[PDB]
RNA sequence: UUAAUUGCGAUAACGAACGAGACCUUAACCUACUAAAUAGUGGUGCUAGCAUUUGCUGGUUAUCCACUUCUUAGAGGGACUAUCGGUUUCAAGCCGAUGGAAGUUUGAGGCAAUAACAGGUCUGUGAUGCCCUUAGACGUUCUGGGCCGCACGCGCGCUACACUGACGGAGCCAGCGAGUCUAACCUUGGCCGAGAGGUCUUGGUAAUCUUGUGAAACUCCGUCGUGCUGGGGAUAGAGCAUUGUAAUUAUUGCUCUUCAACGAGGAAUUCCUAGUAAGCGCAAGUCAUCAGCUUGCGUUGAUUACGUCCCUGCCCUUUGUACACAC
């Protein structure tokens, strides 16, 4: 199960049509300046290290 | 801590009054299984057959069901205080009286039909399956009839 | 150390943790370092106490829940299903109840391998919806270290009071065993089966 | 919600015009002289009122 | 002589000139006393309806009748105490004095 | 004449006052010692602040306290404040302020209850529900 | 030292007291003991049938000494407490003064108790003494 | 003898009822408002009004 | 009327409220390799009645293999000596 | 930008007013002032027990001495977002942190505009127009029923569906608040009774006595054992008291006995973001007696968000309209 822990740098913005989730940038740590910018469900802030099951998506938004 | 091996004194089941009676429980609540009788008025006797209510039914005596029995069947004898009884100041004879695993359907039988036949508010109540004791009927409690 | 005496005499044993180190009442809240470095600054450990409850003001504002002691939190989800609101004197029992029986077992830090099973039953993904219009369809998403805290704790609160619902293993024991097979990761524990059931699901509709 | 009204700002704007030198930064003394320089049937708004002054005295001070 | 005043009223600052005025004639004369004990005020609630019909939504108002009730026990001779009596009369304030 | 001070610990409704002074290390409420509160782990709760600091400041001290109001643990906390406060209180009054500054710096590092009260006052009932802001039932049909 | 209830702790010490009184055997119980459940709203009368008359002369003992004077009224309402009415709503109910009469003099013929004006009853000194010399007896059984 | 409570709601009472017959019956006579004063062994009414000679 | 539920049976388990020589003996040798020991330790591989592990409990704790380290009512908890 | 047509300002607008805010009450802080056996504290003396060693735990209104931290109340102070750091035309203001009793308009309420409904109420009103009736009255009064009647549907709530438990023992802590005068309220004590209850007494017009309301939940111990079973207690029978002229369709309460559905609830739906929910019981209102009702009081005390307009609706603006008793 090779997962990849980046951490939250921004955060976007709430989105779902009932605030529930959010959209952040997060960095790599493992492969350092590799960014990426996904969706979260739960209360999230800065700097906020998380786990990821993939690298390679960016879900632009969603309702 | 005290522990002990129970042999063939002990019995799974038994008879009391027409009625069979489970060991394995505490003698107490077998007592309240039979009818006519509750928590209260077993324990008392269980009591005055002067016996351990902590012990189960199975490993136990006819001379002590016996005596238990004589007790319930001839209870003022042995000191009880004549109202714990379930049935006080009987109309024919204003005795009170302890009604059992028949007698207590049989005379409530009796006493219901004698009201019925006397053209009573409550027997008539009784007899269509009304509430009698003056509860409201219209909304609550459909499901029996 | 000394053993100190006053006019009233106490107990050595409470005498020696006030003169030697804070803990539980046994168990020392050192060495219970968790290895994700995720779910780090969303615990909250080296802030001892000798009990499990205290009324700190924490659901005021966002995360000084994640500041609040984290088997306080343990033992307010405990304190859940109606009739038990409240009692959370009854809650601290189970409490030390189970730990006591998880350090007869398990006998490294029971606060250890609690911690660690609810790392390894954390959800990471999850799944959301979207309305349409007409018909209702599913997306998966990420998920935040705080709500698979809380995630993970709703679930072995859960697991063990359905456990202990209409049967005789107490709530205390069933929870004791839920929490070491979310610990070595068991196949048995609700918490895990459902995390990973959810997080099937959520790689299903990616 | 922290917001201040109009006859808040206006008298502070108008104790400014006329007794910026008596007058300093210092909320207590500015609360402590606007008791007596300017009748005021209220504590609570007579502390507002020294709150907003020393804002646009600092303001003054800069600017 | 031993007496006991009291005063058993609403309106606070009328009740409260007239503690004020009686204690500085009782010092001024050079009478002993206690302080002006005061009791703990007594809110008298009602708590009903607005509506007077039954229609309409459920509103409760609650309305109150705030009560100040002091006293004071003093020493002096009848002419000092009768004179303090006659004195000190002031309307919407209920009084009353007693003796040992 | 004594060292001796008097002080309180307040909480939802439960108010537990204490008196100390210089004795010979007694502790006593209700003219019974710490050992007999009984919910049988407040009584570390209250333990808490004397074990934090050791009992070395409590060899030749009395204290007696007497406490009313509210819940069993209302009064436990009105308990462990205000002996606490009366701790502070007497390092105030005739040992240093530095030692008294050091021991409200241990205690509120633990937790800033153990001096100042939680002020989370109960709120009133209104009309409309059956407490403060659960209404009571929607119908329509 | 000196020797205290206060000193010593509640439930034990009553659990001593009262069997101190079962094989001292002079306490004189009433005889309609093992009949009542104590109230109007305890299901059942208790367990420890034989027992429990000398556990309530102990506590009620132990309560009037910490106390100075009481009434049968105020050990009832101590003593009862919840009932079930069926569906209806649980209640604080008083518990039988007339037990408590019982045990209260009892305990006046034994001289342990004192009838106390201002209204009651109250620890005598004697009482007070075996009370103490029980509670030494007691922090000293427990080692 | 009796309770200052009811006392106190008597006295409001008493004005409330006695203001209800003044305002029914001297209200063509510019009524405004009345005032008992308590005094010992006596208890007096202005009326606020306009008047005067007539309500007299 | 309508009932909203299903209720099916179970295996109405026959925990047994005495014992004999075989029970014992193998209480006895089967208490150990139980660094966890409960009620329902007993109950579940004993098939006894809760008065019987209790009594018991009391019993083994009082010959002495079962180390208890608490005795809170409702709940008794205890190791065993190796 | 604000909770806000609240402010910055922009500007054929200028200057004003109402509403909001302001204001009022209550809750919290004050070891600082006024103080006090109708509230307490300590000490003195009298006095009980243990220790005796000095002490600890206690009782003692006429033993007094002193104080007011707790207790009250009064005047008053206090936080105004203070400071700091970011952010912002860099302005209103926003976020964070420190300190602080308190930093979501400190919290919760009260007050609460213009216009309007063909809303509710003529059964609150000796306020009531018009009509009807007005003496075998639709007036009033007396008796007995009645408003509860049950084949059935809906809405509020209480009980449970058991071990985070039931039962029996022990410990066992609140607050809001009401109380008898020309009447018979609250009733303490002590006697009897299993209990309800009865009894003769006592105190109280009240911080004074009821009452420290010794509430419940709770906690500690045991009995129980996963068993429609000591869960639960409708359903019924018999007996025993009380309230009231009268208890009969049992007022209510106490005792014994009978111990049914119910194993967490379907389509749907309600309330809710902090001492709030929820659990817990408590007084008052009604009231001769009757709480499962309500209004208030406090006791134990959580999880889950800090967002969105997706549903349901609201506010402003622009637009379109065959709409105006207005989708």
């Amino acid at each position: 199960t090779p997962v990849t822990l980046a951490k939250v740098i921004k955060v976007l913005g709430r989105t779902g049509s009932r605030g529930g989730v959010t959209q952040v940038r997060v960095e790599f740590l493992e492969d350092t300046s590799r960014t990426i910018v996904r969706n979260v469900k739960g209360p999230v802030r800065e700097n906020d290290i998380l786990v990821l099951m993939e690298s390679e998506r960016e879900a632009r938004r969603l309702r | 801590s005290l522990v002990v091996q129970e042999q063939g004194s002990f019995q799974h089941i038994l008879r009391l009054l027409n009625t069979n009676v489970d060991g394995n429980i505490k003698i107490v609540y077998a007592l309240t299984t039979i009818k006519g009788v509750g928590r209260r008025y077993s324990n008392l006797v269980c009591k005055k057959a002067d016996v351990d209510l902590h012990k189960r039914a199975g490993e136990l005596t006819q001379e002590e069901l016996e005596r238990i029995v004589q007790i319930m069947q001839n209870p003022t004898h042995y000191k009880i205080p004549a109202w714990f009884l379930n049935r006080q100041n009987d109309i024919t004879d204003g005795k009170d009286y302890h009604t059992l695993a028949n007698n207590v359907e049989s005379k409530l039988r009796d006493d219901l039909e004698r009201l019925k036949k006397i053209r009573a508010h409550r027997g008539i109540r009784h007899f269509w399956g009304l509430r009698v004791r003056g509860q409201h009927t219209k909304t609550t409690g459909r499901r029996r009839a | 150390f000394t053993p100190v005496v006053l006019a009233t005499p106490i107990p050595e044993e409470v005498q020696q943790a006030q003169t030697e180190i804070k803990l539980f009442n046994k168990w020392s809240f050192e060495e219970v370092e968790v290895k994700d470095a995720s779910l780090v600054d969303y615990v909250q450990v080296r802030q001892p106490i000798f009990v499990a409850h205290t009324a700190g003001r924490y659901a005021n504002k966002r995360f000084r829940k994640a500041q609040c002691p984290i088997i306080e939190r343990l033992t307010n989800s405990l304190m859940m299903n109606g009739r038990n609101n409240g009692k959370k004197l009854k809650a601290v029992r189970i409490i030390k109840h189970t730990l006591d029986i998880i350090n007869v077992l398990t006998d490294q830090n029971p606060i250890q391998v609690v911690v660690d099973a609810i790392t390894n039953t954390g959800p990471r993904e999850d799944t959301t919806r979207v309305g349409g219009g007409g018909a209702a369809r599913r997306q998966a998403v990420d998920v935040s270290p705080l709500r698979r805290v809380n995630q993970a704790i709703a679930l072995l609160t859960i697991g063990a009071r359905e456990a202990a619902f209409r049967n005789i293993k107490t709530i205390a024991e069933t929870l004791a065993e839920e929490l070491i097979n979310a610990a070595k990761g068991s196949s048995t524990s609700y918490a895990i089966k459902k995390k990973d059931e959810l997080e099937r699901v959520a790689k299903s509709n990616r | 919600g922290r917001v201040r009204t109009k006859t808040v700002k206006r008298a502070s704007k108008a104790l400014i015009e006329r007794y910026y030198p008596k007058l300093t930064l210092d909320f207590q003394t500015n609360k402590r002289l606007c008791d007596e320089i300017a009748t005021i049937q209220s504590k609570r708004l007579r502390n507002k009122i020294a709150g907003y002054t020393t804002h646009l005295m600092k303001r003054i001070q800069k600017g | 002589i031993k007496i006991r005043i009291t005063l058993t009223s609403t309106k606070v600052k009328q009740l409260e000139n007239v503690s004020s005025n009686i204690v500085k004639n009782a010092e001024q004369h050079n009478l002993v006393k206690k302080g002006p004990v005061r009791l703990p005020t007594k809110v008298l609630k009602i708590s009903t309806r607005k509506t007077p019909n039954g229609e309409g939504s459920k509103t409760w108002e609650t309305y109150e009748m705030r009560i100040h009730k002091r006293y004071i026990d003093l020493e002096a001779p009848v002419q000092i105490v009768k004179r303090i009596t006659q004195i000190t009369i002031e309307p919407g304030v209920d009084v009353e004095v007693v003796v040992a | 004449a004594v060292p001796s001070v008097q002080t309180f610990g307040k909480k939802k409704s439960a108010t537990a006052v204490a008196h100390v002074k210089a004795g010979k290390g007694l502790i006593k409420v209700n003219g019974s010692p710490i050992t007999l509160v009984e919910p049988e782990i407040l009584r570390f709760k209250v333990y808490e602040p004397l074990l934090l600091v050791g009992l070395d400041k409590f060899s030749n001290i009395d204290i007696r306290v007497r406490v009313t109001g509210g819940g069993h643990v209302s009064q436990v906390y009105a308990i462990r404040q205000a002996i606490a406060k009366g701790l502070v209180a007497y390092h105030q009054k005739y040992v240093d302020e530095q030692s008294k500054n050091e021991l409200k710096k241990a205690f509120t590092s633990y937790d800033r209850t153990l001096l100042i009260a939680d002020s989370r006052r109960p709120e009133p009932k209104k009309f409309g529900g059956k407490g403060a802001r659960s209404r009571f039932q929607k119908s329509y049909r | 030292p000196g020797v205290s209830v206060r000193d010593v702790a509640a439930q034990d010490f009553i659990n001593a007291y009262a069997s101190f009184l079962q094989r001292q055997g002079k306490l004189e119980v009433p005889g309609y003991v093992d009949i009542v459940k104590t109230s109007s709203g305890n299901e059942m009368p208790p367990q420890d049938a034989e027992g429990w008359f000398y556990k309530r002369a102990a506590s009620v003992a132990r309560h009037i000494y910490m106390r100075k004077q009481v009434g049968v009224g105020k050990l009832n309402k101590l003593y009862g407490g919840a009932k079930s009415r069926g569906v209806r709503p649980y209640k604080h109910i008083d518990a039988s003064g007339s037990i408590n009469r019982k045990v209260l003099q009892a305990l006046e013929k034994i001289g342990i108790v004192e009838i106390s004006p201002k209204g009651g009853r109250r620890i005598s000194e004697n009482g007070q003494r075996d009370l103490d010399r029980i509670a030494a007896q007691t922090l000293e059984e427990d080692e | 003898l009796i309770s200052k409570k009811r006392k106190l709601v008597a006295d409001g009472v008493f004005y409330a009822e006695l203001n209800e017959f003044f305002t029914r019956e001297l209200a063509e006579e510019g009524y405004s408002g009345v005032e008992v004063r308590v005094t010992p062994t006596k208890t007096e009414v202005i009326i606020r009004a306009t008047r005067t000679q007539d309500v007299l | 009327k309508k009932k909203w539920s299903k209720k099916s049976m179970k295996d109405r388990a026959q925990h047994a409220v005495i014992l004999d020589q075989e029970k014992y003996d193998r209480i006895l040798k089967e208490v150990p390799t139980y660094r966890y020991v409960s009620v329902s330790v007993l109950v579940d591989r004993l098939k006894i009645g809760g008065s019987l592990a209790r009594i018991a409990l009391r019993h083994l704790e009082k010959e002495g293999i079962i180390k208890p380290i608490s005795k809170h009512s409702k709940q008794a908890i205890y190791t065993r000596a190796t």
